[PDB]
RNA sequence: AUCGAGAGGA
């Protein structure tokens, strides 16, 4: 029954194989999707109130009922036809869905006269569709139908085709609503502020934060303040719960202190009644409020109840926005007074800004429901204007002609296109950075980027806090994936069983609570509340109970039979504070754990044994959840939770730790990512370098996708030769690093060879670079459009001519057909031209616009694909295929952080050789070995061998004590090895051996993007820049190397003045100005006649020739346009 | 983009001597010889036969830069010997020991072949 | 040309070169030359101006040419010195017991561009001719130099006692008259510190002479270390039954300690020091009993350390590592401190949910008493993942201020 | 994307033993013994094989482009 | 002259002329891809 | 105080033992495309016009 | 029309070793014909037309390479191994190209190289002390050693020279590795014929 | 081509 420890390490690996099976990688981007398409649009659509138009006649126009069909794409004539996410990324189209909605309109004029009338499926917009969703037509589809439609079955999905370009939503962090968090701010009036921004359950409106803050000590004591929304002034804690009709003092401290005989409770209470006494009744403090607000009434009447709206809808919405709903948020408004002065008596810690518990994930399903709302709101103000102009005129009008979809659609297009979250037109208040470009360069790139979490913190902030590995992070981030850039600890990567919740309902919860013991708030009396515990749903406090502990009984095992209660459900009992805290809402990070019995795991053998033959009895990892065997617990009920790292510590010890363990780890290793989980024996790196290596496996080459061969990918790199590592870990069998790898397994010398691997470089081996060693192919598409905009200018795709075309450069055109396209198969050099395109003109009556390639490629044309764009002229991609066989300067990289150069190629006579005569595939330096402590490079060197020799895989997971150094060592001395890795090596130039053995073995190295060749670069007198005549900036553009400010000092210090006006004049922007002796102002010279003037002086013979600097003349004249008058006065 | 074609390491260019002699004006009876398109291969066999000579005082080879296809060889010879001498008598007796290596390598083989 | 690095901090960082045309398509430098530009070759790049007149050419080659960028002004000593291979390399040359045969001696002298062309006498003619790594060393040293200097291992009580001036382990270096008469070089005495071999022939000698003595150093040191060769293993990460036993006692002994401090503060019986509250108090006996331990583990695992140890070697020489990457990978990583202070308590009272609330011990709060051979428990990983995250938080937000 | 021709150090051939190193895996052989078998003795060419990924087969799911 | 381009959907070698739409004449599919160019084009095996 | 230049070059920069600390090993395309102009004189007439 | 693009397949067939037995001292190097691009005296012709029309995948193997000479074709299609895969074909794919093969050596590239790994050792216990066991009892013996089991290296020998070179010479098919021995070292001796010439011309014209 | 944004390198 009991899975014994020698088949825990199958059991769990077991478990582990099952959740991959049924979730994947890329599940919380579908699961997101898939209820925001499900749920989200529909309540947004009927959440929208009906647009109610009159001048006589009225029509109300309610929205009822979505439909959203699959995606499908309109010709020019208008045929609707399923598009396939392939034909999109070809032809640039957006792979998008319509939306159509029903509408009803009822006739009222008078005399009970009424009619209905419904449009059902009016077409409402075109919402865009994450491939691989529910409304995905790849949905479902065997790997056999994916290959048919020429798509990769590996593709994870999880992004969008928005014009040919795949779109990935960024999940973004932001912090939890409707929660209670009392902090301290330092420099600052308060001493103590407790925040709770609030949002009613079906999102609105934005969150509306209060704060309830207590004044820093220096009248008499500390005052108690509440900073209310759309109120500039801070108004006292009782002038708002009288506002809220409770006037008595003893009903305000009923509400606010649980417990009357704790007098200290009482006494940091007091400064705040003592403040507020000449307000007693509920209008008078109405009207206070009023008055401090920032539209103070003249008349107290529209004052109140202007205040009347404010508490009511803006105050505390998660507790109600109704009528009658004052006893709720005077309970909860009592509540926020009651924490923060608990954490000003000490009674409670302050609350974690970093916590995750305290955070959600803002993931593509809520996010698209943000763009949603505002889109549809402005679309029914649309409609409302187009109706109101025509009943206005006392007629009916057609709601297919006020709908104008191009509203949501190219909302939603536009939004996911550029990143900037926001109304196009709010282009600066909306937040970039959301909806990437899909890194398509690897698949580990792809899944991490789909796998991609963002604390929009701001990369200017230098407060290192939220950039630090927080504590509770543990298996819901990975501890080493981070950019090392200025975004250390703002980007972050779920870990590999993280799952972010998608959301669900209180109701059922609620109403359960309601059938069991609970008692609402309003039923109870304040009394009753000292000894009972709260209980909170999803921030709403709803009542409370008597006996928390059988109630969190009770609801653990409805959740984990899968009853009433969902998996992604936290709920969290808090002891020591006797809240029990439930939540449904979405962005919360969880992660599966094995739940623990006495001291026993509920994960039994049987379990383990229908787990095996998953593919016949259909038992899946969701049979496993329903068992109540496993269980999702989030970042906030870990808190609750004691965790055993592995079964062995629920054993019973000599000195038990624990003896109370709640749930325990199906595997440590789980908190490493995506590209963290290709590490091999990470815990024996220094974790810069692992972090390192997170970083640089998304740069490493291999098979970024299947599919490469159909797509026209801007930048492509494909490795000749993808190897997968001889030592691997167990969580690449899910990334599918087997199946795509990227890096080749080298034999690789550790050792100070010619000195040619000094400082972080490697010696590769000439002989196997010949043989297809880290050999790619770089695959580049250029794209082309003849536009028809206007009878004006026409572009058009032809073989240009030198008597007809104007602007045609003197490279030659040969290469190019009638059609003006370049065919497959021919060789291209620098410069060449690949596409002839000609615009009629207003050398005559057409110009040539072809497009070149990009300099300096030298490839062969791959192939060309012509088809129609959106709007319907010709469109060609052209994709040029270059072989980048490794060089001098190419970075290659372990994965260990162990990045460097090439610095020389010896051939097989020149490397040294062993006995047997293997020569190293590349030679790196011993001295990147122990300053960086990557062990685990060293390790991985040994256990391949072993791996290579004995004709297995190494398993180089993380935390495995199966697997140590020793074990490795005994295992490569039975193969006729040194144990330890080294070996009697020769001098290729000489034969004599090496006095130090050298330390040589298999170890995967990955090649980097980062080639040489796309990196060299060098000017001498290109073009230059059209507004300060410098050179330009780029590789691209023939630009010049910016000699800054710091080489500007540097210069300086070296004391070059020649070379420093050399720099900063010659080489730059040499030229000329004429100066008034006089007024010193730049006066008119025409050096053709010989007439130097000033208009200024109404002189003419005192001027003088300037030699400036361009940018200086362009400053000086920019300073005149300022009214400024800079005189250069040559005397 | 900046990849030498790689039979530059065995050919020599039109106008470039496979061999020059540079008198060393150091030490007396001293010569280097710079021999282009070779490398450590015929560098080291011709040292070390160098080093046999009892008249030679000095035998060293160097590859000045990898990337580079020359090798110098400086040979310092005894007063009555010269280094050119020194160096032809080092190939010719290197010529002799590889033919007689041919030789005695086709004896073994047809041994071996028949038994 | 002037040679440059971003960013250029100091006047060292763009310098005058000579320059060699070669095949492919990268910058080629000196790795002498590699300290003073802060470049490694992990896909550095740099940028080439080239003056454009004879008067900025006279400037560049009168100024800002490297031999002149030897010395720096801001701490008057070298600005670049010998560095990994090289200095590794040389530290195993002029060990005592290196001795060179007449084949392997001519082909170093080849390397030797300001060489006189005779060969020196061997430092033993019989039973076998045989000269030593510091015979040829001499040569490369320039001019006539004087210099004393101390290898990093030369033992302080040995200048007292007798054999101050015969040292048994071949410490003290004496140049004298341009000739190692004894001592085994080391980044004291080819590095970038004041006083070196570097610099003392910069100081004596011009400039000139001091960029061959560096080129020489490279050249000869390098084609020798193709016979000697250098390289690092698992076998260096290794120790012995004995010192494993040693490291692991001294830990054990370490965690009852600091129980021992847990049990006294638990029942009030630990009295607060001046100037520190009950918890700081507590926190340094805590830290000082783990810092003890690590330093004591440390000195178990070096002194188990053989002379063929290449972690050894490098340390030794200067030219990469220290005593403390030796000991976190043989003995034990340590403490990981997160703003200075133990693993903050991030959950309720504890640092991960897989230890009881408030629980002040070694393992904890984030004591990794594995090493990196051993390897690291899943929370040694996170905690020393904090830690790390530390550090690269800190190299990069501390560039905008220190740039501004 | 499909079995290298020669070991990338030695130089030894096994672009043609891709399919009977299959084959022997198949018949119930170890890796170990399935690379002894052909002859691959020292461990690079175990390692080309033994490390190899089959990409072409996955290749070859995708129809041509002319038929 | 001609200028026949393959389908992408039906495979299909079809003729097509200048300031035509681009559409398979056998299935409508609006891709089309180029034909490997009968020019002489050399591979050092390296 | 800073600007964009001509005459400049960038690459990867690559470690080489044999160039003396004051060289710097440069590609052939790097210095094929930067140029350094030399005034003509009677002592380079003959140079300067082989090139 | 196969997965694999035009570089990779020449890259792929200029790996493939040819039977160079009695025709490579034959044959010159198209720097020293007199000929155009090709001719039969620097170069041999090789053909491969293959086409998958049927449904299983078509293994276009070095058997498909056609060559105009009998004495130069692929190794493995001499007259037990395999072929040499070049490509996979599916139903539909073609490939159909022209090759020419060439006489080169491995300083010009690996593919002209002739062997498939060479063995080279000396001293096997180590008694020159050309290297230095930290622990000499740890490593394993040479199979040319001549140790007692207790003896983990000679004692060492001052006196002592490299002599007794043990060569293990492997083939890659193009040359018998007897003929890789004898053709280098009669590539070594006329290097140095070569080379001695040169030198006399530089003595005599000094 | 410009501008902005994003992703990266040292
Ligand atoms: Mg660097
Ligand atoms: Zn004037
Ligand atoms: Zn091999
Ligand atoms: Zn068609
Ligand atoms: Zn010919």
């Amino acid at each position: 029954d009991e899975i014994t420890p020698d088949l825990w390490q199958e059991a769990c690996w077991i478990v582990i194989s099952s959740y991959f099976d049924e979730k994947g990688l890329v599940r919380q981007q579908l699961d997101s999707f898939d209820e925001f398409i499900q749920m989200s649009v529909q309540r947004i659509v009927e959440d929208a109130p009906p647009i109610d138009l009159q001048a006589p006649p009225r029509y109300l126009l309610k929205f009822e009922q979505i439909y959203l069909s699959k995606p499908t794409h309109w010709e020019r004539d208008g045929a609707p036809s399923p598009m396939m996410p392939n034909e999109a990324r070809l032809r640039n189209l957006t792979y998008s869905a319509p939306l159509y909605v029903d509408i009803t309109k009822t006739v009222i004029k008078e005399g009970e006269e009424q009619l209905q009338t419904q449009h059902q499926k009016t077409f409402i917009g075109k919402i865009p569709i994450m491939l691989r969703s529910t409304y995905c037509l790849l949905n479902g589809l065997t790997d056999r139908d994916l290959c048919e439609l020429n798509e990769c079955p590996l593709d994870p999905g999880g992004y969008f085709i928005i014009n040919g370009s795949e779109k990935v939503l960024i999940a973004q962090e932001k912090m939890a609503t409707n929660t209670v968090y009392v902090f301290a701010k330092k420099d600052s009036k308060y001493a103590y502020t407790g925040e709770c921004r609030s949002c009613l359950e079906n999102s609105s409106r934005p969150t509306s934060t209060i704060w309830v803050s207590m004044l820093a000590r220096g009248a008499i004591g500390q005052r108690i303040v509440a900073t209310l929304p759309y109120i500039k002034q801070e108004v006292p804690i009782i002038i708002v719960f009288r506002a809220l009709g409770f006037v008595s003092d003893r009903d305000i401290l009923e509400h606010i202190i649980y417990d009357f005989e704790d007098p200290e409770m009482m006494e940091m209470v007091k400064p705040s009644l003592d403040e507020a006494f000449v307000i007693q009744e509920q209008n008078v403090a109405l009207n206070f409020i009023g008055s401090r607000g920032a539209k103070p009434g003249v008349t107290k009447e529209k004052r109140i109840k202007y205040a009347k709206e404010v508490l009511q809808k803006e105050m505390l919405p998660h507790v109600g926005v109704s009528d009658f709903c004052e006893t709720k948020k005077a309970y909860f408004l009592g509540y926020m007074v009651h924490r923060l002065l608990l954490a000003a008596l000490g009674r409670r810690e302050l609350d974690d800004r970093d916590h995750y518990g305290n955070k959600r994930l803002d993931l593509a399903g809520p996010l698209l429901a943000f763009l949603f709302r505002g889109m549809f709101k402005n679309l029914l103000k649309e409609v409302r204007i187009y109706a109101q102009k025509f009943i206005d005129r006392g007629k009916d009008f057609n709601l297919e002609l006020a709908i104008k979809t191009r509203i949501i659609s190219d909302g939603l297009k536009y939004s996911l296109a550029t990143g900037n979250w926001g109304d196009q037109k709010k282009a600066h208040q909306a937040r970039a950075g959301v909806s990437q470009v899909l890194n398509r360069l690897t698949f580990a790139s792809t899944l991490s980027h789909l796998r991609r979490l963002n604390s929009p913190i701001g990369r200017d902030g230098k407060l290192a806090k939220p950039r630090q590995l927080h504590n509770t992070l543990w298996g819901m981030v990975c501890p080493a994936e981070t950019p090392e850039g200025h975004a250390v600890g703002l980007v972050k990567n779920l870990a590999l069983m993280a799952y972010i919740s998608v959301g669900s309902q209180p109701s059922p919860i609620l109403e359960f609570l309601e059938e069991w013991s609970m008692e609402n708030l309003e039923e109870i009396s304040p009394a009753a509340i000292a000894d009972a515990t709260k209980i909170f749903v999803n921030g709403c406090w709803v009542g409370i109970h008597k006996d928390p502990e059988q109630l969190m009984n009770t609801l653990r095992k409805l959740r984990r039979q899968m009853d009433i209660i969902v998996s992604e459900v936290s709920m969290i009992r808090d002891i020591r504070e006797r809240e029990i805290r439930i939540y449904t809402d979405a962005g919360r990070i969880c992660r599966p754990l094995l739940i623990v019995e006495k001291q026993k795991l509920l994960l039994k053998k049987r379990h383990i044994d229908q787990l095996k033959e998953r593919e016949y009895n259909n038992y899946s990892w969701q049979d496993l959840v329903a068992s109540g065997v496993v269980e999702y617990i989030d970042t906030l009920e870990e808190e609750t939770v004691m965790l055993a790292m592995t079964p062995d510590d629920l054993q019973e010890k000599e000195v038990a730790y624990c003896s109370t363990y709640t749930h325990c780890e199906i595997h440590p290793s789980m908190i490493l990512g995506v590209c963290a989980s290709i590490i091999p024996f990470p815990d024996h790196n220094q974790s810069p370098r692992n972090t390192y290596q997170s970083a640089m496996g998304k740069q490493a080459m291999g098979v970024y996708i299947t599919n490469f061969h159909v797509r026209m990918d801007t930048l492509a790199h494909v490795l000749y030769y993808p190897q997968k590592p001889l030592v691997t870990t167990r969580s690449m069998e899910y990334l599918r690093f087997r199946e795509l790898p990227a890096g080749i397994n080298s034999i690789v010398a550790i050792a100070s060879y010619t000195g040619y691997n000094q400082e972080d470089s490697v010696i590769m081996n000439r002989s196997a670079v010949d043989r297809g060693f880290f050999r790619s192919v770089f695959y580049r598409s250029y794209k082309e459009q003849e536009s028809k905009k206007g009878f004006d200018q026409e572009e058009v795709f032809e073989k240009p001519t030198r008597e007809t075309c104007q602007g045609m450069r003197h490279a030659i055109y040969d290469k190019l057909d009638d059609d003006g396209l370049i065919a497959p198969g021919v060789r291209v050099s620098g410069d060449d031209v690949i596409i002839g395109k000609t615009v009629t003109l207003p050398r005559y009556t057409k110009r040539d616009c072809s497009t070149f390639l990009r300099t300096s490629e030298t490839g062969i044309v791959d192939q060309v694909m012509v088809t129609l764009n959106q709007e319907g002229y010709k469109f060609c991609k052209i994709r040029v295929r270059s072989v980048r066989i490794p060089q001098i300067g190419d970075k290659f990289a372990s994965r260990h952080g162990q990045k460097g150069t090439c610095g020389i190629q010896y051939r097989q006579e020149d490397m040294p050789f062993t006995c047997e005569g293997i020569t190293p595939d590349i030679i790196i330096n011993p001295h990147a070995i122990p300053s960086r402590m990557t062990i685990g490079h060293l390790i991985e060197c040994l256990q391949g061998k072993v791996s290579a020799n004995k004709g297995e895989i190494g398993d180089a997971t993380p935390f495995n004590d199966a697997v140590n150094v020793q074990k490795i060592s005994n295992l490569l001395s039975d193969y006729g090895y040194h144990l330890r890795g080294n070996e009697v090596l020769y001098n290729g130039f000489t034969g004599r051996k090496i006095t130090s053995q050298i330390f040589i073995g298999p170890t995967y190295y990955q090649r980097l993007k980062h080639m040489v060749d796309d990196k060299i670069h060098s000017r001498a007198r290109g073009p230059i820049q059209i507004l300060n005549r410098q050179p330009m900036e780029g590789r691209s553009r023939d630009g010049g190397l910016r000699f800054g400010e710091m080489e500007r000092d540097c210069q300086i210090a070296h004391g070059a003045a020649q070379f420093l006006r050399e720099r900063l004049f010659e080489a730059s922007d040499p030229y000329q100005v004429h100066v008034c002796n006089l007024c010193g102002i730049m006066a008119i010279a025409n050096t053709r006649t010989h007439t130097y003037e000033c208009r200024g002086c109404r002189n003419k013979t005192q001027i003088s020739l300037v030699r400036m600097p361009y940018a200086c003349k362009l400053l000086f004249q920019e300073l005149m346009s300022m009214s400024i008058a800079p005189r250069m006065m040559s005397v | 983009m900046n990849a030498p074609p790689a039979f530059e390491s065995f050919l020599l260019f039109e106008g470039e001597k496979k061999i020059t002699i540079n008198k060393d004006t150091k030490v007396p009876n001293a010569c280097l010889f710079t021999i282009n398109k070779e490398d450590h291969t015929l560098g080291n066999i011709i040292k070390s036969q160098l080093l046999k000579d009892p008249q030679v005082l000095f035998a060293g080879y160097k590859v000045p830069h990898p990337l580079e296809h020359k090798i110098i060889i400086r040979v310092q010879t005894t007063p009555d010997y010269s280094p050119q001498e020194a160096f032809t008598n080092a190939i010719t007796d290197l010529i002799s020991e590889l033919s007689l290596l041919e030789e005695r390598f086709r004896v073994a083989i047809k041994d071996k072949q028949e038994g | 040309v002037i040679f440059n690095r971003q960013p250029t901090l100091h006047k060292m960082s763009m310098m005058g070169h000579r320059v060699r045309i070669l095949p492919w398509s990268t910058f080629r430098l000196n790795l002498s030359v590699t300290t003073p530009y802060n470049a490694d070759f992990d896909g550095d790049e740099m940028n080439l101006h080239l003056p454009q007149s004879l008067e900025t050419r006279a400037e560049i080659q009168e100024l800002a040419m490297v031999p002149r960028m030897i010395v720096t002004p801001q701490s008057n000593r070298p600005v670049m010195g010998i560095v990994q291979d090289t200095l590794t390399a040389v530290r195993k040359f002029t060990k005592r017991d290196v001795f060179l045969e007449r084949g392997e001696v001519m082909n170093l002298l080849m390397f030797l561009s300001t060489w006189d062309g005779k060969v020196p006498q061997p430092a033993i003619l019989k039973p076998r001719p045989l000269w030593t790594g510091k015979q040829i060393f001499s040569l490369i040293i320039p001019g006539h130099i004087n210099c004393i200097r101390t290898h990093s291992t030369h033992p302080d009580d040995e200048d007292s006692g007798p054999y101050k001036h015969i040292s048994p382990g071949d410490t003290k270096v004496v140049v004298e008259n341009g000739e190692l008469i004894m001592g085994i070089l080391c980044k004291k005495s080819l590095g970038t510190s004041a006083g070196s071999l570097v610099h003392i022939s910069y100081l004596e000698m011009g400039h000139d002479i001091t960029r061959l003595f560096y080129s020489n150093i490279q050249t000869v040191i390098n084609n020798w270390l193709l016979i000697e060769g250098h390289t690092i293993g698992i076998g260096d990460s290794i120790a012995d039954s004995k010192t494993y036993q040693d490291i692991q006692n001294t830990i054990k002994k370490a965690k009852q300690d600091v129980i021992e401090v847990i049990e006294k503060a638990h029942n009030n019986e630990l009295e607060p020091t001046p100037g520190n509250t009950l918890r700081q108090t507590f926190e340094n006996q805590v830290n000082r009993i783990l810092n003890d331990a690590r330093d004591k583990t440390g000195s178990s695992a070096q002194k188990s350390l053989s002379e063929y140890n290449n972690f050894k070697s490098m340390v030794v020489s200067g030219a990469k590592g220290s005593k403390i990457n030796i000991s976190q990978v043989i003995a034990v990583v340590g403490q990981q401190n997160v703003e200075g202070k133990r693993i903050p308590f991030g959950f309720k009272h504890r640092t991960l949910p897989h230890f009881i609330k408030d629980d002040y011990g070694p393992e904890s709060r984030g004591f990794v008493e594995n090493s990196y051979l051993a390897g690291l428990t899943p929370t040694e990983f996170f905690f020393h993942a904090m830690g790390g995250r530390e550090g690269l938080i800190d190299t990069a937000v501390k560039t905008a201020e220190t740039g501004y | 994307m499909i079995i290298p021709v020669r070991c990338f150090t030695c130089g030894k051939i096994v672009g043609n033993k891709w399919e009977a190193y299959l084959g022997l895996l198949q018949a119930e052989y170890t890796e170990g013994d399935a690379l002894d078998a052909l002859g691959l003795k020292r461990y690079c060419c175990r390692r080309m094989l033994l490390a190899h990924v089959d990409l072409i087969e996955k290749l070859l799911n995708y129809a041509p482009l002319e038929k | 002259q001609p200028m026949i381009y393959i389908c992408g959907e039906c495979h299909t070698e079809n003729e097509i002329k200048s300031r035509d739409p681009i559409r398979c004449r056998e299935c409508g599919y609006r891709i089309m891809y180029k034909k490997r160019t009968k020019r002489l084009v050399v591979f050092d095996a390296r | 105080m800073g600007k964009r230049v001509d005459f400049s070059a960038r690459t990867v920069i690559t470690p080489d033992p044999n160039l003396s600390i004051d060289q710097v090993g440069v590609p052939r395309s790097i210095a094929a495309n930067m140029t350094f102009a030399e005034i003509v004189t009677p002592f380079n007439i003959d140079r300067l016009q082989e090139l | 029309s196969s997965v694999l693009h035009d570089e990779f397949i020449a890259h792929r067939l200029g790996l493939i070793p040819l039977t160079s037995d009695d025709i490579v001292d034959k044959l010159q190097y198209s720097r020293d014909c007199t000929c155009e691009e090709f001719c039969p005296e620097c170069s041999v012709e090789f053909t491969l037309d293959v086409r998958c029309n049927e449904d299983q995948t078509r293994h276009v193997t070095s058997r498909d390479l056609i060559s105009n000479s009998p004495r130069v074709i692929p190794v493995t299609s001499r007259n037990e191994q395999d072929d040499i895969l070049i490509v996979k074909l599916r139903k539909g794919q073609e490939l159909r190209l022209r090759a020419y093969a060439k006489k080169g050596f491995g300083k010009e590239h690996a593919k002209w190289n002739p062997t498939a790994g060479v063995a080279f050792e000396y001293d096997p216990d180590n008694a020159l002390r050309h290297t230095v066991y930290p622990k000499p009892e740890e490593w394993p013996k040479s199979e040319y050693s001549e140790l007692d089991e207790d003896e983990s290296q000679a004692p060492y020998d001052p006196n002592g020279k490299p002599e007794r070179f043990y060569y293990n010479v492997e083939s890659c098919g193009s040359l018998r590795p007897e003929t890789i021995v004898l053709s280098a070292l009669s590539g070594l001796k006329k290097k140095l014929s070569d080379l001695q010439t040169q030198l006399s011309h530089e003595i005599q014209s000094d």
